[PDB]
């Protein structure tokens, strides 16, 4: 559990920058909610970067 | 004199014989950055899409394979493929969810 | 007789220096079209890469 | 539609044998400069060989 | 003549290292872009074509 939560925390403080992170309730659900989330934003961000390079080469 | 007139000899059927031999569009260069000339077929846009490119039969296969149409733009190469892992990974979602609810 | 001798082999030579340079440059493997396709990418084939 | 990407196929199969028959004129063209240079040189060997 | 312009426009930019200083480039078959514009069309039928 302690290594999806600092990923989760990681990720949100990633995306929120210097905005005070929003508390919320943090329960099982919530974060395996953020958890899939974060996976997918980071996959994406890859895939979108890989992408970028390449238009600009192109 | 004789040693120089054999150099010499056939000159112009062994220089014929070596052109023939050469693919014309590599020698065609093409500056990117204003100081490096590129041959045309190294370009990726090239590689990709030219059907003189040795690399064109392997393209043509990987175009198969992902369902890219060979008349699309060759830079709409990895904005398709990334549109495929999205679609992927949503029904992926998708068949969670109603393996949840069956 | 010793002069004109000398222009006619300093012609011949330059001619067969620059032959010899061209058929350097024609046997270059990068310019020939039977150059089978690497099997490995190219590092410098940056979107084959990504 | 089978139909239309048949005749589809076939219009792209003529576009490659068009850029051949360039290469030919190219190759054609550029050997054709080369003789003319090679004349050239011949002419200036045939005044040595009158001197 | 608009064959000729154009096979010689394209194969003028074959030798053409434009970017080399001309002391140090061997050229394909020795041939420089002058070799080529002697095989345009007379100058009148290419401005005529061009027209």
């Amino acid at each position: 559990m302690d290594e999806k939560s600092t990923k989760i925390i990681m990720w949100l403080k990633k995306m929120f920058g210097d905005k005070p992170l929003p508390p919320y309730e943090v329960n099982t659900r919530t974060m395996e909610i953020l958890y899939q989330l974060a996976e997918w934003n980071e996959a994406r961000d890859k895939d979108l970067s890989l992408v970028t390079e390449d238009l600009k080469l192109k | 004199i004789i040693q120089e007139s054999q150099r010499l000899q056939d000159s112009i059927q062994k220089e014929v014989k070596h052109f023939s031999a050469i693919c014309l569009p590599a020698l065609l260069k093409v500056s990117t950055d204003g100081f490096n000339l590129l041959p045309s077929r190294e370009l990726s846009i090239n590689r990709m899409s030219n059907t003189h490119a040795p690399y064109y039969g392997i393209f043509k296969g990987i175009y198969e394979s992902v369902r890219l149409p060979l008349y699309k733009a060759p830079e709409s190469v990895l904005s398709h493929v990334a549109d495929m892992k999205k679609q992927l990974f949503f029904l992926r979602s998708q068949l969670s969810s109603r393996s949840e609810a069956i | 007789v010793y002069r004109e001798l000398g222009s006619i082999v300093q012609e011949l030579k330059e001619s067969g220096d620059k032959l010899e340079e061209r058929l350097t440059m024609l046997s270059d493997v990068n310019l020939l079209s039977a150059s089978k396709p690497r099997s490995n990418i190219d590092s410098k084939d940056l979107t084959s890469h990504r | 539609q089978e139909q239309i990407q048949t005749a589809e196929r076939e219009i792209v199969g003529q576009d490659l044998n068009c850029e051949r028959a360039q290469d030919l004129c190219r190759r054609s063209l550029l050997l054709r400069a080369f003789n003319k240079k090679r004349e050239e040189e011949c002419e200036a060997l045939c005044q040595s060989n009158k001197k | 003549g608009l064959q000729q312009c154009m096979l010689v426009s394209e194969c003028s930019r074959l030798l053409t290292a434009d970017s080399v200083p001309p002391s140090d480039s061997t050229s394909i078959l020795g041939l420089d872009k002058q070799d080529l514009l002697d095989l345009l069309p007379p100058n009148m039928l290419v401005l005529w074509v061009r027209d």
